[PDB]
């Protein structure tokens, strides 16, 4: 399902931290959702953000 | 002797990420791996073995 995916490397990560990622449907594309994401670290500093291209399920229109 | 069969065995290092160098975990809290990890089977069973050797040893220790 997943179609596309990009990467933006802010800051640097050490060893042992404990990366804190959010995860946002934030919109569509002709039957393709719109995923953006924001990884912070303990110290709350901005690390990852980017883009994912994510397919709909196997989809059957039925019309009554 | 855990270090031993990592290298004794073929393919361990990579099941075995995050090393099992149980030492600094316990004496340095700030250096433990994640409650995610610990908790998968390869590196789980052997340590709960050694807690069961352990409470014998603490046992047998103090009636001399």
């Amino acid at each position: 399902r997943v179609r596309g995916y990009t990467c933006q490397f802010v800051d640097m990560v050490l060893p042992n931290t404990a990366l804190k990622t959010s995860i946002q449907h934030v919109g569509m594309i002709n039957g393709r959702k719109l995923i953006k994401f924001e990884t912070r670290n303990e110290d709350d500093v901005v690390v990852l953000t980017g883009e994912a291209e994510i397919e709909q399920p196997v989809t059957t229109f039925v019309f009554t | 002797t855990l270090s031993e069969l990592i290298r004794t065995t073929l393919d361990a290092e990579k099941v075995f990420t995050q090393g099992l160098n149980i030492l600094e975990w316990l004496e340095n809290p700030s250096n433990t791996p994640d409650k995610d990890y610990l908790l998968s089977i390869p590196i789980s069973c052997p340590l709960i073995g050694v807690i069961q050797l352990a409470h014998y040893v603490v046992t047998a220790k103090l009636l001399g």
